[PDB]
């Protein structure tokens, strides 16, 4: 599975957990930015590595970054 | 599931990737499980014994084939007429056609006429016999068998070295410049005096009449009282002829310095006194590192004293990082081998050691053009593995301020500066040939930018060529240099002077106007070459459109259609791009040596002259004129011996545009068409029985980078040997 | 040129290397 | 498309297009080569790229040497 | 020096090409000029004339005295285009005037290449031709 | 094919033998492996 | 495609009796040249008022105008 | 796992041997109108009035289906359960995982994935050398 | 019009201009004096 990983830099802006596909990611509070909150990655077993995530973050350089990893059934996208 | 053992996470997706991924990972042993570094070294030095074997294997087929089903017999007779043949043809598919027309150079069965220079090679260094062959090719065998049994043992838990001796910089380096560089350059100049020298003089040395036959009527007493002028006795008289003894000499080292006038090549005796000189010198370079005894440099010591103003840390920590970093070793080994690949090449058919190679044209072609390519592909491997230690094996910490921290410190400049020179070079070089081309094809070739080449024929006025009118250090014969007024020992220079002014041999051949224009081609090509393998080497750790790269690693596909799309960013892809670069500069140069030799070897000089200076001149007097014979190797009236050759250079064709087919569509087409058809499987009758256990997935983005650069490479490679080995043999025998 | 039982003494040499190849790569395989 | 047009080019060429004598007889601008040449890959490339390609490219220095500097340029 | 060049006037190929030069232009004296013109060169056994780029002075005129024109000529371009675009980074929307450029600054940078040399050593000497190392943008290093 | 060299009969039993003996030997036992348990 | 390169093989083994050409192994288009002899025996029976045929390119005369082939018919 | 299926014609897009080997994924959605949707698997069905049940062989067709259950339809449908159901028979429940949609802070998750840290202080490769890890998850 | 002066003022159309007018005095200066191979 891809790891999905959030760093100190991000917003809260929600931008990566609604462009998210499977919905892996997930907003959870926090005490780091104006926003309240920061996300994580629950469900990140089922991350495909489309990086619509990373696409939509806004931060410079990347609040989020998705790691390319072991492939399985759910993170290669097979309908066989 | 079980394949990959080294990978457990390869041994988990259930696709085909896996497979392809085992196949590619396998020999990575870095990224390996339960891999330390100790068992990464002892894994690498078996490997190393296994790929010793191979190559004392192939040597051994060679010398088997040449023996067994080769001409060497009657080869050796008159070189100049009979073809070599390198084995025979055996395949079941020959109509009579192909059987009568491969039936050649004096045979029964089919053959294949060597164009590895393999016989020139067996006959120079004093091999006369099929039996010789037979033995030298048993006897590698048993090396290739004592080979892979030390690797074997190097595997045994109580012979696996330790990691302080493989990080044993020092001491490899004494036995490696003293032992393998010297002492083996000493008994090949052993071999010379004692087996070649005398056999190219008439007399069989054997391994019988070894210790009755001295090589020289004075014995060693003269070589330990100092007075070594009667091994430069009476050396090989001008009308001395090869294999038989007419003014043979009995000198064992002269140094004539020019070439036999029979063979067209060195004498023997020079290639001998050369050995012993070079065996002399990397001798005492093996005692220079400290080992168990007192005497001796350290390593890091030099290199640490190395500090400057301008660079301000210099060389300090750069014994770990080379001795702790296998790419780094591996990249300077690539490196320093293609450079001398590279020279083995240009040197090889200018100054050509064996008897009558130069005067067998399509062997000559050969070596030189697969020389180059060798080299071309050992530069490129380098760089990539500069890039890869950049990746991997580069502590910016302990690296601080020295040499690798300030390249890439200032990695933008030179990047720009390449680019600069790469654009300005290209720009103007295909500004002059589409002048010159626009402007002959326009009825006027009076108007070519025609620049004559004044520095390299000012280089080889310097060498002695007068035919350009400078006289300035040795033609003119009364400079400093061509006198040695001190000493006056040039005894080479008669022989130089004698080989360099003659317009026979390849030796510093004659530059115009056309060479100029293709010597800064071939600098565009190594400048861009360079600028993109740099460009991966530095932008290894991350650019501005990605600051992480050394976390994805090497070879990652991308980095998503985010930051404006992100599809070559790897180092990898760099590599990619570079070897397209390589194939294009190495296409570019083996094109203008063969049209180049094309003119000397024919004579007609002219058509390369006049011819080379715009491009429809390379199109029409070089592409399509010296493939004539090549295309009608089979037509539908018969075949003839160059048929192969013909179906090579469709063949390559063929490869190079599959290609294409994987370097321009990518993956996503092919995966949703794999899942039409993945769904015809499953969905028929009678084929629902056969069920893959590893589900079909398309080739991956890296991956088909790879087999689309494998493709271009090999058939690249193929058509291009195709052609130039049946334009010379179309021509020259 | 080469005899007949040259070939087949070439042969049962080189297959001193076949085993000893095949040794040292599965022991590389561990 | 380039294969339909190689097609027809061949084909107009070695079966169609020619001179007609006043006997009666016709001779072929590339006299038959289609029947036992364009079964081949190396007959289309020796017999149609490699020998029509005479004209395009001996062609400098002439009213044609437009025609051989934009075949370069397609190049 | 240069004995496998002999000058075009007493060479025979160079007579045998020039018995026939085209004509470039509408004038039908083009070719019999061009001939002339190129008599004074230097040109092999092929009958084409050579240029010779060492920076000798008697060859001053085969690559020297372009060198000298087109880095004028492109030092024009270059300082011209420099001095524009730094002009126009005060302009409170200077991407706009890339787009649709200020033809009366244009023009007024235009003519004022007539003197980049000089422009080229005062702000070098005064600093303005570089920038800082550490005043640029840059990659991670 | 004739063979005037020695041992004609060998490129006759090993062009079959390293043609399809080996590949299809090899091919067998790398498809056993590569999809082992 | 696979019968180009088996021509081409085939051509280069020497073996032009195991070729698809038109003589060895032949593949003649038997619906186009049945078509074809429709086209001939069209202007007769199935299109009465048509003088000539609706182009040489099925069949009928070499068409030679100004000593140059207009229009022959296309085996 | 109630609820009667949309009235689709049947298409060829759909589930392949994957889902009766392994995993294959549920979308359970109520809504009152009956409309028309386009399935991911291509072409159109039928939203039956009430409960649906669709199963589909990928959990991004789901999650498609869901995203334009959202988004194209005026009335939304957000009460959507998308359930992952093996062929052992077990049934799970994925994508409103806790009560609320991912956007939506629900104040009782756990920030996991998260590294304390940003990219430029990310451990460098060359200091975990045959270590088995990756200079990420260091 | 300030509409035709911001047009032809854009990139392309005074772009094209000045190239048409670097033609024009190259095509005229090979008019007048045509074969410069050097000074
Ligand atoms: C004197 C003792 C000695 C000798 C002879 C060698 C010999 C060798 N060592 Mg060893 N080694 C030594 C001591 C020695 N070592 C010591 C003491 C250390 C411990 C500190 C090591 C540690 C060490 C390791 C760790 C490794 C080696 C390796 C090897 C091999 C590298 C050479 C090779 O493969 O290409 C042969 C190269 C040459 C013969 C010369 C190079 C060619 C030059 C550039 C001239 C070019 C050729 C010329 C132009 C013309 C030739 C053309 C002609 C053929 C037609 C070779 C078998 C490597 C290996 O293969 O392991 C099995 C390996 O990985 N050794
Ligand atoms: C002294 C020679 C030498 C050595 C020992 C290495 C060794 C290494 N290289 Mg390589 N390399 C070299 C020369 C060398 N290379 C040259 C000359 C090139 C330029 C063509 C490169 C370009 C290069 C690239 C770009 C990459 C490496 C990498 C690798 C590593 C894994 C090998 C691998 O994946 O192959 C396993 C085998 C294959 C992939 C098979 C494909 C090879 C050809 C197509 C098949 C030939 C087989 C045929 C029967 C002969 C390994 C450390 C890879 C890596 O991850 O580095 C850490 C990497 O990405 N190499
Ligand atoms: C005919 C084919 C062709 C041409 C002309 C170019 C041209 C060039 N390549 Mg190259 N390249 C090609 C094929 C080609 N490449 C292929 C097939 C690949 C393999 C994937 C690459 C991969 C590639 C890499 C990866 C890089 C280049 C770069 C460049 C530049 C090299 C600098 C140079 O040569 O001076 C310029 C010479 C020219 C002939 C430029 C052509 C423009 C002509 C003169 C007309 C322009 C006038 C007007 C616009 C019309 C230049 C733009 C390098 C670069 O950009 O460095 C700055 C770079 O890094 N190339
Ligand atoms: C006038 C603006 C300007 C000037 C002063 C520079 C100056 C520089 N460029 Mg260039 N460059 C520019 C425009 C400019 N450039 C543009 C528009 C392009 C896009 C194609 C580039 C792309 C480019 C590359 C890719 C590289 C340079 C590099 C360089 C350096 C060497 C000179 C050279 O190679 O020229 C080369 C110039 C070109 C290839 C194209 C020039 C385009 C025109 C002729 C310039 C004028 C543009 C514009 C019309 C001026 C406006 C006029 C004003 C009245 C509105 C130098 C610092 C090189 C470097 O890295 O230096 C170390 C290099 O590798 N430049
Ligand atoms: C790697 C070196 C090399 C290469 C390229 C070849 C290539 C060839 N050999 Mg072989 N051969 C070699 C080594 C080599 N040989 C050695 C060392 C021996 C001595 C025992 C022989 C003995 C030999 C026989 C007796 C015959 C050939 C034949 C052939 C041809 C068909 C292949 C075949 O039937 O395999 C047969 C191969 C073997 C019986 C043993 C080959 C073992 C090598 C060393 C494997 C190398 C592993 C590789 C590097 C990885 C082909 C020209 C045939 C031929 O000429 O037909 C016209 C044939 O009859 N070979
Ligand atoms: C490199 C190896 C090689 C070799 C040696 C052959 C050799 C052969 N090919 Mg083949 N070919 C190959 C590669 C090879 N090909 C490849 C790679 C291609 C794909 C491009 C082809 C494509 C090709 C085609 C399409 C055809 C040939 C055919 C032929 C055969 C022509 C004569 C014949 O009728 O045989 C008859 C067949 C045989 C001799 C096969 C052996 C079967 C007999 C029964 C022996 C088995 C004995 C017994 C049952 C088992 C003994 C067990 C043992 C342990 C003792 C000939 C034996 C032709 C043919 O007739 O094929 C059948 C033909 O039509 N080949
Ligand atoms: C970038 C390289 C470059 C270089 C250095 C030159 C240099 C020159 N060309 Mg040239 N040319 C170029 C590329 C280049 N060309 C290209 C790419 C083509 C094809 C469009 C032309 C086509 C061309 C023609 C057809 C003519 C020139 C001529 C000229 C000469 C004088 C031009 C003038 O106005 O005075 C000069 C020697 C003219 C001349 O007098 O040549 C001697 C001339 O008639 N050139
Ligand atoms: C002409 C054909 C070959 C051209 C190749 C092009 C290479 C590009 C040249 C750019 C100049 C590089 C600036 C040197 C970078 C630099 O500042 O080096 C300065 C260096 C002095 O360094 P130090 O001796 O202070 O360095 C201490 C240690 O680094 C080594 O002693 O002197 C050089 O110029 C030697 C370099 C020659 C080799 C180049
Ligand atoms: C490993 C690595 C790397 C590297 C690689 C490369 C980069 C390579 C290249 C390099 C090269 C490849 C080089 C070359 C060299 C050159 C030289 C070295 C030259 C010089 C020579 C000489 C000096 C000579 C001279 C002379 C003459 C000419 C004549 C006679 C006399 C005399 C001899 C004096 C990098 C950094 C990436 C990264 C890290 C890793
Ligand atoms: C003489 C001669 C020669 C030689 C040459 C040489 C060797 C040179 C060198 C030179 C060099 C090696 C140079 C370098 C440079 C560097 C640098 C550093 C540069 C500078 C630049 C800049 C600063 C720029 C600026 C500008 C201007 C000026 C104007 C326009 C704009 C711009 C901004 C671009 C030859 C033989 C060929 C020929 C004859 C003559
Ligand atoms: C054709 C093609 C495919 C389809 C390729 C597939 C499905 C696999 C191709 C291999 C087939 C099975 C033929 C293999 C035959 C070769 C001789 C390979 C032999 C196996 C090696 C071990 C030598 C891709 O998946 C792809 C992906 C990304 C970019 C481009 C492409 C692409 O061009
Ligand atoms: S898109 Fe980036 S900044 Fe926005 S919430 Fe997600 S990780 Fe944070
Ligand atoms: S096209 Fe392929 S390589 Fe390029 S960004 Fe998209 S996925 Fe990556």
């Amino acid at each position: 599975s891809h790891s999905v990983k959030i760093y100190d830099t991000c917003i809260g802006c929600t931008q990566c957990v609604r462009a998210c596909p499977l919905d892996v990611l997930e907003m959870v509070p926090w005490d780091g930015c104006k926003a309240a909150q920061i996300a994580s990655s629950p469900r990140t077993e089922d991350c495909v590595g489309c990086k619509r995530c990373e696409t939509a973050c806004p931060t410079d350089f990347l609040s989020i970054r998705v790691y390319l990893g072991a492939e399985t059934t759910r993170s290669m996208g097979l309908a066989y | 599931t079980k394949f990959p053992k080294f990978s457990q996470d390869l041994a988990q997706d259930p696709t085909t990737r896996r497979i392809w991924y085992g196949i590619a990972t396998a020999h990575d042993f870095e990224t390996h499980d339960g891999m330390t570094e100790e068992n990464l070294y002892q894994k690498i030095f078996a490997s190393h014994f296994g790929h010793i074997a191979i190559i004392f294997l192939w040597t051994s087929g060679t010398l088997f084939h040449v023996a067994w089903q080769g001409n060497f017999e009657q080869w050796i007779k008159d070189p100049l007429n009979i073809r070599p043949i390198a084995h025979a043809i055996w395949d079941p598919h020959f109509g009579e056609g192909a059987v009568n027309a491969f039936t050649q150079a004096g045979a029964s069965n089919p053959v294949n006429i060597a164009y590895s220079g393999v016989y020139h090679w067996f006959y120079t260094i004093g091999m006369t016999t099929n039996q010789e062959l037979y033995s030298g090719a048993v006897f590698l065998l048993v090396l290739a068998s004592l080979f892979l049994f030390a690797g074997w043992l190097h595997l045994q838990p109580k012979f696996r070295p330790s990691l302080a001796w493989f990080k044993n910089a020092e001491s490899r380096l004494n036995h490696h410049l003293a032992g393998l560089f010297g002492v083996s350059s000493l008994a090949w100049a052993g071999h010379l005096v004692h087996v070649a020298i005398p056999e190219a003089r008439g007399q069989h040395v054997g391994w019988d009449n070894f210790l009755s036959t001295p090589p020289h009527p004075a014995g060693l007493m003269p070589f330990f009282t100092g007075n070594w002028g009667v091994y430069a006795a009476d050396p090989d008289t001008a009308g001395h002829i090869f294999g038989t003894s007419e003014g043979a000499g009995t000198a064992i080292l002269t140094f004539l310095g020019g070439f036999h006038p029979q063979t067209e090549s060195l004498w023997l005796t020079d290639i001998a006194h050369h050995h012993l000189a070079i065996a002399v010198i990397f001798i005492i370079a093996g005692h220079m590192y400290r080992t168990n005894w007192g005497i001796g440099h350290s390593i890091k010591e030099i290199l640490n004293a190395h500090k400057g103003p301008l660079t301000g840390a210099g060389h300090t920590n750069l014994y770990d990082t080379i001795n702790n970093s296998l790419h780094f070793q591996l990249g300077l080994a690539l490196a320093s081998l293609g450079v001398i690949t590279s020279l083995v090449a240009q040197h090889m058919y200018s100054l050509p050691s064996y008897a009558f190679i130069a005067q067998d044209h399509t062997t000559q072609a050969a070596l030189y053009t697969h020389h180059q390519y060798i080299a071309g592909f050992l530069m490129v491997g380098a760089f990539a593995h500069g890039a890869i230690f950049f990746v991997r094996d580069y502590d910016p910490v302990a690296n601080k301020d020295n040499v690798l921290a300030r390249m890439l410190e200032h990695k933008e400049a030179l990047i720009s500066h390449l680019s600069w020179v790469s654009l300005f070079l290209g720009f103007h070089t295909l500004g002059l040939y589409v002048h010159n081309d626009v402007v002959v094809a326009f009825g006027t070739p009076e108007k070519q930018i025609l620049i004559e080449p004044v520095f390299a024929q000012w280089i080889q006025a310097t060498s002695g060529k007068a035919l350009y009118g400078f006289d300035v250090l040795l033609s003119n014969p009364d400079s400093i240099a061509s006198t040695a007024w001190p000493n006056y020992g040039n005894v080479w220079l008669p022989g130089w002077l004698d080989a360099i002014n003659s317009g026979t041999n390849s030796l510093f051949l004659t530059i115009g106007p056309g060479d100029f224009l293709v010597h800064h081609a071939i600098a565009l090509g190594l400048h861009t070459t360079a600028l993109i393998l740099i460009k991966g080497a530095l932008d290894a750790r991350g650019s501005k459109l990605m600051p992480d790269k050394k976390d994805f690693g090497y070879s990652f596909p991308c980095d998503g259609p985010g930051r404006g799309g992100t599809c070559d960013i790897s180092a990898w892809d760099a590599f990619y791009l570079a070897m397209f670069w390589m194939l294009n500069t190495l296409g570019w140069l083996t094109f203008y040596w063969h049209w180049k030799h094309l003119g000397v070897w024919s004579g007609n000089v002219a058509q390369f002259n006049e011819n080379s200076t715009y491009l429809m001149g390379w199109f029409r007097d070089y592409l399509w004129a010296n493939s004539a014979q090549l295309i009608n190797g089979y037509n539908p009236y018969g075949v003839n011996n160059l048929s192969v050759w013909a179906w090579m250079f469709l063949f390559g064709h063929l490869v190079w545009a599959t290609g294409f087919m994987f370097l321009i569509s990518w993956r996503g087409y092919w995966q949703e068409l794999i899942e039409t058809i993945v769904w015809a499987h499953e969905r028929t009758p009678l084929a629902n029985l056969v069920r893959w256990k590893d589900k079909p997935v398309a080739l991956s983005i890296v991956q088909a980078r790879l087999v689309g650069l494998a493709h271009f490479t090999v058939g690249y490679v193929l058509t291009y040997a195709a052609f130039l080995i049946a334009s010379t043999a179309g021509k020259f025998g | 040129a080469l005899s007949d039982t040259q070939i087949l003494a070439a042969l049962v040499v080189a297959l001193l290397p076949a085993f000893l190849a095949f040794r040292l790569s599965t022991e590389l395989y561990k | 498309l380039s294969i339909v047009i190689f097609h027809f080019s061949w084909k107009m060429q070695s079966d169609v297009w020619g001179t007609v004598s006043p006997d009666g007889s016709v001779t072929h601008v590339t006299l038959g080569n289609f029947a036992q040449s364009a079964i081949t890959i190396n007959g289309w490339l020796r017999d149609f790229l490699w020998a029509q390609a005479a004209n395009v490219i001996n062609s400098y220095g002439s009213a044609l040497s437009a025609y051989g500097i934009m075949f370069l340029a397609g190049h | 020096d240069f004995a496998n060049l002999t000058p075009c006037s007493e060479n025979p190929a160079y007579l045998a090409k020039s018995k026939n030069f085209l004509n470039t232009t509408n004038d039908p004296n083009s070719g019999k000029i061009r001939a002339e013109r190129y008599a004074s060169a230097l040109c092999g056994p092929e009958g084409y004339p050579h240029l010779i780029v060492d920076g000798r002075f008697t060859h001053a005129g085969d690559f020297l005295i372009p060198s000298i024109l087109f880095l004028y000529i492109a030092g024009w371009i270059g300082w011209v285009g420099r001095s524009y675009l730094i002009e126009i980074r005060e302009s409170k929307n200077p991407e706009m005037q890339e787009v649709v450029i200020n033809v009366p600054l244009a023009i007024k940078k235009m003519l004022g290449g007539f003197l980049w040399p000089l422009a080229a050593v005062g702000e070098y000497t005064s600093g303005k031709l570089v920038m800082k190392d550490s005043e640029i943008p840059t990659s991670p290093r | 094919m004739d063979g005037s060299y020695a041992a004609s009969y060998l490129p006759w039993i090993l062009i079959p033998m390293v043609g399809w003996l080996f590949p299809a030997v090899t091919m067998g036992l790398l498809f056993i492996h590569i999809e082992s348990e | 495609f696979g019968l180009y390169i088996h021509n081409d093989t085939m051509r280069a083994l020497g073996r032009p009796q195991d070729m698809f050409s038109d003589t060895a192994i032949q593949l003649q288009p038997i619906f186009a040249q049945w078509v074809q002899h429709l086209h001939t025996l069209a202007p007769g029976a199935t299109a009465p008022n048509a003088l000539a045929t609706a182009s040489y390119a099925f069949g009928g005369e070499t068409i030679a105008v100004a000593g140059k082939v207009a229009m022959m018919p296309i085996t | 796992l109630s609820g009667q299926p949309p009235k689709f014609g049947g298409s060829t897009g759909g589930l392949l041997s994957k889902a009766n080997r392994e995993e294959k994924y549920a979308i359970t959605w109520t809504s009152a109108s009956e409309q028309v949707f386009e399935m991911p698997t291509g072409g159109a069905a039928i939203m039956n009035e009430g409960e649906n049940l669709l199963y589909l062989a990928r959990k991004e067709q789901c999650l498609a289906l869901g995203t334009q259950l959202r988004t194209k339809f005026k009335p939304k449908i957000q009460d959507y359960k998308i359930y992952r159901v093996y062929p052992s028979g077990e049934v799970q429940y994925l994508h409103p995982a806790d009560g609320v949609f991912p956007e939506k802070v629900n104040e009782g998750r756990e920030a996991q994935g998260t590294k304390t840290r940003r990219i430029g202080q990310n451990p460098e490769p060359v200091t975990i050398k045959f270590s088995g890890k990756a200079p990420y998850e260091v | 019009m300030d509409g035709l002066k911001s047009f032809l003022s854009t990139a392309p159309v005074m772009i094209m201009a000045l190239l048409t007018f670097t033609a024009g005095i190259l095509i005229e200066f090979n008019r007048f004096y045509p074969d410069l191979l050097f000074h």
